[PDB]
C-alpha cells in the first residue's frame, strides 16, 4: 500500500505537470484543441502543427 | 474613401477567419489604391507637358 499511495502521488502530479504546460493562456500538450495554425506567408498561408495530449 | 477602396466604415473582423479574408480584401484595396495614385500621377505628368506646349 506504500508503493500503491506513492504510485497515485506520480500519478497526479502527471495532472498537474500536464495542467501547467501553457504559454500566455495557449498549449500545444494540454489537449484543449486538436491543432496550431501559424503564418507561413505574407498572404495568410496557415503552417499546421498538429497537438500533441500529454 | 474608403467605399472608394472597397471597404466600409464598419469593417472589421472579429473571429481569426475573418481576419484570414480581411488579408485579401486589404490586399484588394491596397492594389486599386496604388492603380488609382499612378494614373493621377501620368494625368499631372500630362499637364505639365501641356502647360509647356501652350507656353
Amino acid at each position: 500500500n506504500a508503493l500503491k499511495s506513492d504510485f497515485d502521488s506520480l500519478r497526479d502530479q502527471i495532472t498537474k505537470a500536464a495542467s501547467n504546460a501553457k504559454f500566455n493562456g495557449v498549449s500545444i500538450a494540454d489537449g484543449t484543441t486538436t491543432k496550431l495554425s501559424f503564418l507561413a506567408n505574407s498572404d495568410g498561408s496557415a503552417f499546421t502543427v498538429t497537438a500533441k495530449t500529454l | 474613401t474608403l467605399g472608394g477602396l472597397g471597404l466600409t466604415a464598419t469593417s472589421s473582423f472579429t473571429t481569426a477567419a475573418a481576419a484570414k479574408t480581411m488579408i485579401g480584401t486589404i490586399d484588394t484595396a491596397l492594389q486599386t489604391a496604388t492603380n488609382k495614385l499612378a494614373s493621377l500621377g501620368t494625368s499631372s505628368t500630362g499637364l505639365d507637358t501641356h502647360l509647356t506646349f501652350v507656353g
